């Protein structure tokens, strides 16, 4: 989607403690939002664990089959660094993966 | 007899507008009452500007505190009418 968050008023900056101010709120249609108002002084006493959405597709790309930037030494190869199987029925077939993970480099 | 000089009728308007208000900053600190804390922490302060500037008779004051008592009211008249 594309949710963002900015402020209704277009004047008063710095606004007075305890002043009423518009938060606009633009997003996708039918969707839900959390909110949370954290002052700036408690990241700096610790910043760490705090979730983006950056940290979302690295935890799902952490959870990817596929091992390979592509290619393979074969057909079967290809399909199976890729994350694939294939059978057919006059015989060619992907070869057998048994481990969830994926192989590791030499590095 | 001899018409107002210059800022002598300006000086009075000016303190006319200050006077009309005051009437009802008793209402205006009452109906803050059952209102959240803020509008009862800033009417309080905004007050007592507008309080001493008629009496002080400063020009600079009495304008401020004019305008900054009407900004207020204007918060407290949208509060009443958001409330319900």
């Amino acid at each position: 989607g594309s949710l963002v968050v900015k402020s209704g008023q277009s004047e008063d900056r710095q606004p007075v403690p305890g002043q009423q101010m518009t938060l606009k709120i633009e997003g996708d249609h039918g969707a839900r939002v959390v909110l949370v108002a954290v002052d700036k002084g408690v990241f700096v006493l610790n910043k760490k664990n705090k979730l983006t959405q950056s940290k979302i597709w690295d935890v799902v790309e952490k959870a990817d089959i596929g091992c390979t930037p592509g290619s393979g030494k074969d057909y079967a190869g290809v399909f199976s660094d890729a994350g694939l199987t294939f059978t057919s029925s006059s015989g060619q077939q992907t070869a057998q993966r048994a481990e969830l993970q994926c192989p590791q480099p030499a590095a | 007899t001899s018409l107002p000089t210059s800022n002598e009728y300006q000086n009075e308007k000016l303190a006319n507008e200050l006077k009309s208000l005051l009437d009802e900053l008793n209402v205006n600190e009452l109906a803050t009452g059952s209102l959240n804390t803020y509008y009862k922490r800033t009417i309080k302060i905004s007050g007592q500007k507008a309080m001493y500037a008629l009496k002080s008779k400063d020009f600079k004051k009495m304008s401020e505190a004019k305008y900054q008592l009407q900004k207020i009211y204007n918060e407290i008249d949208e509060a009443l009418k958001s409330k319900y």
